C-alpha cells in the first residue's frame, strides 16, 4: 500500500477538500468523528482506503491531507464544522491575511513567509508513510493563494520530494462567480511556474460547472456549495482508483502513463455523466449506452470545448456501479460508428476501463440523485486548448495596456515575468495546435 | 436591443446583411473586438470559435460552421466523398478525382492507374488540374497526357487534385457553350437545409472546342476568365449570366423539359448529401454558441441532362441582381429566428 | 474490437478496448528568487520613506 | 482585520458622526454600545470598525480630529456622541481659519503627534490591521491641509497598509470660502500620491441631488449628508458583513485601481433618499443613472475602467445578474474593452434601515476628469491674478508649491484622458 497526501491552497482549494473527505468519509463509511466500524483491523493496516487515510491506536482514521491559508477564516470553518474532530491541529495552517487576489503577494512577499512552515507539516505526513506515491494538489487559478502561494509549494515539493508525482486539481476563472478582475494574470503567472512541476493537472472550469448545475440540478444560482458537491463527485470518480481495490489507476505514476504522453500537455478534459437532480422524483435510469454516449456531450464537459475539431492522445473510462464490460463495449462500438474521435497517429484509437461496482454515494440532503450507474471520462485532447486561447487572451488585452500591473511589481515581481509567463503560454498554445490540427 | 460585430470587410454578402441589420434599428454593431456580441460576423481565416458561447448572459451566433472547410476545399472534398459511407467511393454525382503532393514533399499512382486503363480502352482520357491555391482562373490545366499534369503540378508548393474533365457538357444554343450552375444554399443553427430559390448560370460566351483544352475560355466558366479573355462578354447575356427562368424556358423550348425535373432534383440531392454526410461533425445543436453558413454549391451538367459536383464555397459571393432577396432570407430564417425582432428558400427535408 | 488486460476483484474489474492500432530548480536557486524579491520591495519601500523625509 | 477611521475638521466630522450613527444602527449598536440585534450577520465582521470593552461594549475605532474645539463638542453631543472612546477626541484651539497652509504646516503641524498618538495607540490592540479610513472635506483647513499631512505621516508609519478617503470637493453651489479651490488643488496633489482609493463626494452633486430630484429647495448640511451618510454605509458594506467580493481594503484596490494614480471613485446610490420597494431593475437602472452619481460627472463623457455593484436586501439574486449583464450588454460601449468583465457585483441580504432595499454604485471612469477640470478652471482664475495668495505665502509658502499643485492636477486629468481613448 502506498500513501498519497492531499494538499489544499486558499479558499477553493480547502472548500472543495471539505467536499471530497466528506465525501471520501460517506464512500469508506467514516463517521466524522473519524471512527470506521467496518475496519477491523485497529492501529494499523495497509488496505486500500488507508492510501488516503491513517490510523490512530483509538481506531481513529485520520486524512492524509493539509489545509493552507494565508488568511483563517475559511478554514477556521473547518476547525469548527462537522469534520473537525477528523483533523488535528497540525494538519490546518492558516496566516493572518491573505493575497489580495495578487499572484506576486502569494509567491513572494506572503509565501515566503509560511513556505517552510507549510513544508514541516508536510514532512509529518510524509514521515507516517512507508511508500509516499506523491501528492493531490487542490487550488484556484485565479486567487491570490491558489495561484501564488501553490507555484511556491510545487517548486519545493519538486525539491523535497523529487521522485514523487504530483497532480493538480484547478479551478479556472469564470466571471459569473469569479471576484477579482486580474485573475487572467494570475492563472497564466502561476500555470508557468507550475508547468514542469506537475505530472497531470484536472482543470474544472467554474463555468462548466455553474452551467451544470443550473440546468440539470435546476439550481437558479449555484452556490459554491452546489458547485464543490458536484466538484467532489468528479474528484471522487477520479481518485477512487487509489481508495478501493482495482487494478487501474492502481497509483499516481499509472495517471501519467495512461492519460499523458507528451508531459507540458497534461490536462486531460474530464467528463462526468449522469448528473440528476434530487427534487426529481421519477428518474429513468439512464442505460450504459447513454451515459457512455453522455461523455462525447460538451454540455457535460468540466471545461466546454469541442472534442471534434483536436484529436485524442488517451481516454480512460471510470464507471461506478450497475456496470458489466459487454455493456460498455456495445456502448464504446456504436458511438465510435457516430461520433468524431480522432486519435493521433502515433497512438492507438482505444479506451482504458475501470469499472467499480458501487454505485456513486451522494451527500444526504445534497443536490445530486443517487443513480445506479455513472461515469467519469478522462481524455486528454487538444480541444481543451480552447481554454488556453481564451485566457491568453484577455490576458493579452489588459498587459497590453499594463492595466493592474503595479499592483504585482509592487509585490517585488519584474514585469519581464509577465512576458515570460505569457511566451510559455504561446508555446503551450502551439504544441497543442501541432499535435491536433491537420 | 442586439448587437454583432463584423469581422470581415472583404464580404459582399454580409456588408449587406450589416445594413438590413441596422436598417432594423433593433441591432447595434460594435467595435469588432468587442466581446459583448450577439451575432459575429466572422473573419474568413482563423475565426476564434473557441472564444465564442462563454459571455454569460449572451446568446452568440456565428456565421460559420466550424469544420465546413472539410466540404470547402478541393483536397478535403475528395478525401471526405472517397471516405464516407455515406457518399462512398461509388459515388455517381462526384468526378473521378485523385489528390496529388507535389514531390518536394499522397495518390500518384493510384491517379496513374487509373489513367492507364482510360488509355487502354481508348476512353476519353482529359483530366483537369486544379487546387485551393488557385486564385481566380488562375492555376489550371486541362490535359489529355497524365505527364503534363504532375509536371505542372511539381511547379506548384501546395497539394493539389486531378480530376476527370468533363468531355460531354451540355451545351446552350445558340453558341454552343459551356457552363456552370452556382447555388446558394443557407443551413441555420438547427441545421434546416435551405436552398435558395433563385440560382444562377455562369456561362461562357465562347463555342466550346474539344480539340484545343489551352486555350482555357471555352472551358473555363469563371466570370473573371470571361469578362477578360473571351471577345464575346455579355453577347448572350448580361454579364455571361443566365438565371433559373430563362435556362428553364430554354430547357423545355430545346429539350422539352423542366429545369425543375431534369436538373433540380440531382442537385437538391447532391446537397442533402454532402450536408448531412458532415453534420455529426459541425451541428452545433447541443454547443455553446450556434452557427450558420451560406454555402455556394457549384455543379456541371452534362449533355445526359446529369448532375456532377464541381466544387462547394464556404464564403460565396452573390449575382448582382439577387443580392437584396437572399441576404434578406438571411437576415430572416438565420438571424432573426434565433433574435426576434419587434419564403425564397426551398428546404431540403431530413 | 479487441479487449485485453481484463482483471476482476471484488470491487469491480478493469480491461483496455483497442478498437485500432497507431500510424528543477534547486532550494537555492529559489531561495535567490525570494530574496531578489524581498530585495526590491526593500528597495522601493526605502525610495518612499526617503521621499517622505524630503 | 480592522479598519481605523478618522474624521478631520468641520465636514469630516459632521459626515463622520453620520456615519458611526448609520452604521451603529445596521450593526445593531446603541448610543451607549450595547447590542441589541436579532442577527448574528450584524457581529461577525463587527471588529472591522469596532473594539471591544468589558461589559461587552463595542467602542468604534475611531478618532476624531480638529483644530477647534466647536464641531467636537457638537459631536459628544450629538445623538451617538457618547459612544466614542474619549481619548479618541484629539483638537487644538486655533483653528485653521479655512487656510491649507495653517492645518498643512503651521497651526496642523503642532497637532499632528498626538494624534499620531491615538493612531498608534488603535493600530497596537489591532490583530491585523487593513489600514486606513479618513472622512474629510477639501474646501477647508483642517480636514483639507491637516488631514493631507496626516495621511503623509501615516504613510510614513505604516507604508505597507492601505490608505482610504471619503473627500468632499467643494462648489461654488454650496461654499464656504473663495480659497476654496486653492484648498481644494493642493489637497488633490497630496491625495493623488498618498490614497490608495478615494471615493469623490462633491457637493455640487449632492446640491443637485436635492435640489432638482429631491425637489429641495433650500438644501442644508443635514440634507447632503444624508446622502452622504447613505453612500458611505452602502460602499463600506462589503467590508462590514460576510461576502466574497471586494470584503478588504486591498481586494477592493485590486479589483478597482488599474493604474495608481487613478483611484479616485465615483460613487452612486439608489433609491435617492429624504412606500413602494423598487424592483431590482429600477435599482439597476437608477443606480448607473447619472442623476444618482455623487460626483457631478456626466460618466457618458468617460468610460468605466472599473465598477463594483453593491445590492442590499433579499431580492432576486438571478434577477440581479440578468439586469447587471444586461446594463452592459446594452451599453458595452462605456466600458473599457481592454479590462475584460471589469463589473463586479455583489448582494447582502441586509438592508439599510428604512429601505426594503437599495443599490450602491462604485465607478471609477475617465469622466471623472471633470471634477478635476472644474476645480482646475476655478483655481486657475484666481492663480493667474495671485488673488488671496497672501494668505498662503504668509504662511511661509511660495507660488511655486500652487504651480506644482496646478501641474499635478492638470496631469492627473490628461491621464484620464490617455485611457478615454484606448
Ligand atoms: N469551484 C469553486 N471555486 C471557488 C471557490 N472559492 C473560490 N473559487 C474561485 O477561485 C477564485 C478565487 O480564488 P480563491 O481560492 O477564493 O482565492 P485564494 O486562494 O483564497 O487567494 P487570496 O484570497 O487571494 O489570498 C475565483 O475564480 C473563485 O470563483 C469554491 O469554493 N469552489
Ligand atoms: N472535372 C471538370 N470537367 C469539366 N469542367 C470542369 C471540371 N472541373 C472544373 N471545370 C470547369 O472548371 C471551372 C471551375 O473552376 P473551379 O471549380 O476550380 O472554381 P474556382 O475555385 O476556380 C472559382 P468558384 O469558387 O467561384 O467556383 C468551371 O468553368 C468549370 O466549367
Ligand atoms: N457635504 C458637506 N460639506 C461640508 C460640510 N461642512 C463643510 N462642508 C464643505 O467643506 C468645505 C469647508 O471645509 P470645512 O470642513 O468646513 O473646514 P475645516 O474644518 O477647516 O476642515 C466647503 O467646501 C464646505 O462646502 C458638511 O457637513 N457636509
Ligand atoms: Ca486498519
Ligand atoms: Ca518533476
Ligand atoms: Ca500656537
Ligand atoms: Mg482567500
Ligand atoms: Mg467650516
Amino acid at each position: 500500500m502506498r500513501e498519497c497526501i492531499s494538499i489544499h491552497v486558499g479558499q477553493a482549494g480547502v472548500q472543495i477538500g471539505n467536499a471530497c473527505w466528506e465525501l471520501y468519509c460517506l464512500e469508506h463509511g467514516i463517521q466524522p468523528d473519524g471512527q470506521m466500524p467496518s475496519d477491523k483491523t485497529i492501529g494499523g493496516g495497509d488496505d486500500s482506503f488507508n492510501t488516503f487515510f491513517s490510523e490512530t491506536g483509538a481506531g481513529k482514521h485520520v486524512p492524509r491531507a493539509v489545509f493552507v491559508d494565508l488568511e483563517p477564516t475559511v478554514i477556521d470553518e473547518v476547525r469548527t464544522g462537522t469534520y473537525r474532530q477528523l483533523f488535528h491541529p497540525e494538519q490546518l495552517i492558516t496566516g493572518k491575511e491573505d493575497a489580495a487576489n495578487n499572484y506576486a503577494r502569494g509567491h513572494y512577499t506572503i509565501g515566503k513567509e509560511i513556505i517552510d512552515l507549510v513544508l514541516d507539516r508536510i514532512r509529518k505526513l510524509a514521515d507516517q508513510c512507508t511508500g509516499l506515491q506523491g501528492f493531490l494538489v487542490f487550488h484556484s487559478f485565479g486567487g491570490g493563494t491558489g495561484s501564488g502561494f501553490t507555484s511556491l509549494l510545487m517548486e519545493r515539493l519538486s525539491v523535497d520530494y523529487g521522485k514523487k508525482s504530483k497532480l493538480e486539481f484547478s479551478i479556472y476563472p469564470a466571471p459569473q462567480v469569479s471576484t477579482a478582475v486580474v485573475e487572467p494574470y494570475n492563472s497564466i503567472l502561476t500555470t508557468h511556474t507550475t508547468l514542469e512541476h506537475s505530472d497531470c493537472a484536472f482543470m474544472v472550469d467554474n463555468e462548466a460547472i455553474y452551467d451544470i448545475c443550473r440546468r440539470n440540478l435546476d439550481i437558479e444560482r449555484p452556490t459554491y456549495t452546489n458547485l464543490n458537491r458536484l466538484i467532489s463527485q468528479i474528484v471522487s470518480s477520479i481518485t477512487a482508483s487509489l481508495r478501493f481495490d482495482g487494478a487501474l489507476n492502481v497509483d499516481l505514476t499509472e495517471f501519467q502513463t495512461n492519460l499523458v504522453p507528451y508531459p507540458r500537455i497534461h490536462f486531460p478534459l474530464a467528463t462526468y455523466a449522469p448528473v440528476i437532480s434530487a427534487e426529481k422524483a421519477y428518474h429513468e435510469q439512464l442505460s450504459v449506452a447513454e451515459i457512455t454516449n453522455a461523455c462525447f456531450e460538451p454540455a457535460n464537459q468540466m471545461v466546454k470545448c469541442d472534442p471534434r475539431h483536436g484529436k485524442y492522445m488517451a481516454c480512460c473510462l471510470l464507471y461506478r456501479g450497475d456496470v458489466v464490460p459487454k455493456d460498455v463495449n456495445a456502448a464504446i462500438a456504436t458511438i465510435k460508428t457516430k461520433r468524431s474521435i480522432q486519435f493521433v497517429d502515433w497512438c492507438p484509437t482505444g479506451f482504458k476501463v475501470g469499472i467499480n461496482y458501487q454505485p456513486p454515494t451522494v451527500v444526504p440532503g445534497g443536490d445530486l440523485a443517487k443513480v445506479q450507474r455513472a461515469v467519469c471520462m478522462l481524455s486528454n485532447t487538444t480541444a481543451i486548448a480552447e481554454a488556453w486561447a481564451r485566457l491568453d487572451h484577455k490576458f493579452d488585452l489588459m498587459y497590453a495596456k499594463r492595466a493592474f500591473v503595479h499592483w504585482y511589481v509592487g509585490e517585488g515581481m519584474e514585469e519581464g515575468e509577465f512576458s515570460e509567463a505569457r511566451e510559455d503560454m504561446a508555446a503551450l498554445e502551439k504544441d497543442y495546435e501541432e499535435v491536433g490540427v491537420d | 436591443m442586439y448587437t454583432f460585430v463584423v469581422r470581415d470587410e472583404n464580404s459582399s454578402v454580409y456588408a449587406e446583411v450589416s445594413r438590413l441589420l441596422l436598417a432594423t434599428g433593433q441591432w447595434k454593431r460594435l467595435r469588432k473586438d468587442n466581446p459583448r456580441f450577439n451575432l459575429m460576423l466572422g473573419e474568413r481565416n482563423r475565426l476564434p470559435f473557441g472564444r465564442l458561447g462563454h459571455e454569460p448572459g449572451l446568446v452568440q451566433l456565428v456565421n460559420y460552421y466550424r469544420g465546413a472547410d472539410k466540404l470547402c476545399r478541393k483536397a478535403s472534398l475528395v478525401k471526405l466523398i472517397k471516405t464516407s459511407p455515406e457518399l462512398s467511393e461509388s459515388c455517381t454525382w462526384f468526378p473521378e478525382s485523385y489528390v496529388i503532393y507535389p514531390t518536394n514533399l499522397d495518390e500518384r499512382e493510384v491517379f496513374l492507374a487509373a489513367y492507364n486503363r482510360r488509355r487502354e480502352g481508348r476512353e476519353g482520357n482529359v483530366w483537369i488540374a486544379k487546387s485551393s491555391a488557385g486564385a481566380k482562373g488562375e492555376g489550371i490545366l486541362i490535359s489529355s497526357e497524365a505527364s503534363e499534369l504532375l509536371d505542372f503540378i511539381d511547379e506548384q508548393g501546395q497539394v493539389h487534385v486531378i480530376q476527370k474533365y468533363l468531355e460531354k457538357p451540355l451545351l446552350l444554343e445558340p453558341g454552343h457553350r459551356k457552363f456552370d450552375i452556382r447555388s446558394w444554399v443557407l443551413v441555420d443553427h438547427l441545421y434546416n437545409i435551405y436552398l435558395y430559390r433563385e440560382g444562377v448560370l455562369r456561362t461562357s460566351s465562347e463555342p466550346y472546342n474539344s480539340a484545343n483544352f489551352q486555350d482555357k475560355t471555352c472551358h473555363l466558366t469563371n466570370h473573371c476568365i470571361q469578362k477578360e479573355y473571351s471577345k464575346n462578354y455579355g453577347r448572350y447575356e448580361e454579364g455571361n449570366e443566365m438565371f433559373f427562368e430563362e435556362f428553364n424556358q430554354y430547357l423545355m423550348d430545346a429539350l422539352n423539359t423542366t429545369l425543375e425535373n431534369s436538373i433540380l432534383l440531382q442537385i437538391k440531392h447532391i446537397i442533402r448529401s454532402c450536408l448531412m454526410c458532415i453534420e455529426p461533425a459541425i451541428s452545433t445543436k447541443h454547443l455553446h454558441y450556434q452557427s450558420f453558413q451560406l454555402f455556394g454549391f457549384d455543379f456541371m451538367v452534362d449533355e445526359e441532362l446529369k448532375v456532377w459536383l464541381i466544387e462547394v464555397n464556404g464564403a460565396p459571393a452573390c449575382a448582382q441582381k439577387l443580392y437584396a432577396e437572399l441576404c434578406q432570407g438571411i437576415v430572416d430564417v438565420a438571424i432573426s429566428s434565433v433574435f426576434p425582432l419587434a419564403s425564397i428558400f426551398i428546404k431540403l427535408h431530413h | 474490437m479487441e479487449v485485453i488486460e481484463l482483471n476482476k476483484c471484488t470491487s469491480g474489474q478493469s480491461f483496455e478496448v483497442i478498437l485500432k492500432p497507431p500510424s528543477d530548480p534547486s532550494l537555492e536557486e529559489i531561495q535567490k528568487k525570494l530574496e531578489a524579491a524581498e530585495e526590491r520591495r526593500k528597495y522601493q519601500e526605502a525610495e518612499l520613506l526617503k521621499h517622505l523625509a524630503e | 482585520r480592522e479598519i481605523v477611521h478618522i474624521q478631520a475638521g468641520q465636514c469630516g466630522n459632521q459626515i463622520g458622526a453620520k456615519f458611526w450613527e448609520v452604521i451603529s444602527d445596521e450593526h445593531g449598536i446603541d448610543p451607549t454600545g450595547s447590542y441589541h440585534g436579532d442577527s448574528d450577520l450584524q457581529l461577525e465582521r463587527i471588529n472591522v470598525y469596532y473594539n471591544e470593552a468589558t461589559g461587552n461594549k463595542y467602542v468604534p475605532r475611531a478618532i476624531l480630529v480638529d483644530l477647534e474645539p466647536g464641531t467636537m463638542d457638537s459631536v459628544r453631543s450629538g445623538p451617538f456622541g457618547q459612544i466614542f472612546r474619549p481619548d479618541n477626541f484629539v483638537f487644538g484651539q486655533s483653528g485653521a481659519g479655512n487656510n491649507w497652509a495653517k492645518g498643512h504646516y503651521t497651526e496642523g503641524a503642532e497637532l499632528v503627534d498626538s494624534v499620531l498618538d491615538v493612531v498608534r495607540k488603535e493600530s497596537e490592540s489591532c490583530d491585523c490591521l487593513q489600514g486606513f479610513q479618513l472622512t474629510h472635506s477639501l474646501g477647508g483647513g483642517t480636514g483639507s491641509g491637516m488631514g493631507t499631512l496626516l495621511i503623509s505621516k501615516i504613510r510614513e508609519e505604516y507604508p505597507d497598509r492601505i490608505m482610504n478617503t471619503f473627500s468632499v470637493m467643494p462648489s461654488p453651489k454650496v461654499s464656504d470660502t473663495v480659497v476654496e479651490p486653492y484648498n481644494a488643488t493642493l489637497s488633490v496633489h497630496q491625495l493623488v500620491e498618498n490614497t490608495d482609493e478615494t471615493y469623490c463626494i462633491d457637493n455640487e452633486a449632492l446640491y443637485d441631488i436635492c435640489f432638482r430630484t429631491l425637489k429641495l429647495t433650500t438644501p442644508t448640511y443635514g440634507d447632503l449628508n444624508h446622502l452622504v451618510s447613505a453612500t458611505m454605509s452602502g460602499v463600506t458594506t462589503c467590508l462590514r458583513f460576510p461576502g466574497q467580493l471586494n470584503a478588504d481594503l486591498r481586494k477592493l484596490a485590486v479589483n478597482m485601481v488599474p493604474f495608481p494614480r487613478l483611484h479616485f471613485f465615483m460613487p452612486g446610490f439608489a433609491p435617492l433618499t429624504s412606500y413602494r420597494a423598487l424592483t431590482v431593475p429600477e435599482l439597476t437602472q437608477q443606480m448607473f443613472d447619472s442623476k444618482n452619481m455623487m460626483a457631478a460627472c456626466d460618466p457618458r463623457h468617460g468610460r468605466y475602467l472599473t465598477v463594483a455593484a453593491i445590492f442590499r436586501g433579499r431580492m432576486s439574486m438571478k434577477e440581479v445578474d440578468e439586469q447587471m449583464l444586461n446594463v452592459q450588454n446594452k451599453n458595452s460601449s462605456y466600458f473599457v474593452e481592454w479590462i475584460p468583465n471589469n463589473v463586479k457585483t455583489a448582494v447582502c441580504d441586509i438592508p439599510p434601515r428604512g429601505l426594503k432595499m437599495s443599490a450602491t454604485f462604485i465607478g471609477n471612469s475617465t469622466a471623472i476628469q471633470e471634477l478635476f477640470k472644474r476645480i482646475s478652471e476655478q483655481f486657475t482664475a484666481m492663480f493667474r491674478r495671485k488673488a488671496f495668495l497672501h494668505w498662503y505665502t504668509g504662511e511661509g509658502m511660495d507660488e511655486m508649491e500652487f504651480t506644482e499643485a496646478e501641474s499635478n492636477m492638470n496631469d492627473l486629468v490628461s491621464e484620464y484622458q490617455q485611457y478615454q481613448d484606448a
